[PDB]
């Protein structure tokens, strides 16, 4: 239309790009708890 | 160093706290190479 849209898509980007960001930032805590916790793990059992 | 888990001596450690009892050698800490490394240290600190 566009609209792009009927709030929902636009605000559901409010979903979408906020999904995007619960997935963004959930491989963005995931990605550095874990860097962190294999960074502790070369020193947990190699150092 | 050999520490290695006493208790020996007096109260039961004394000192027991002990983070290097000041240090993390914290370098950045930003540093994990590691080296894979070595004896541990021969260094003339075995001749120490």
């Amino acid at each position: 239309k566009n609209t792009t849209s009927s709030s929902n898509e636009n605000p559901i980007l409010r979903w979408m790009s906020i999904k995007m960001n619960g997935f963004q930032n959930e491989l963005n805590e995931l990605s550095g708890h874990m860097i962190s916790k294999i960074i502790h793990s070369q020193r947990l059992i190699l150092q | 160093s050999q520490e290695p888990m006493l208790d020996a001596d007096r109260l039961r450690s004394s000192w027991t706290f002990s983070e290097s009892m000041d240090l993390n050698y914290s370098n950045p800490s930003s540093s994990p190479n590691s080296l894979g490394n070595l004896k541990i240290l021969l260094d003339d600190k075995a001749s120490k």
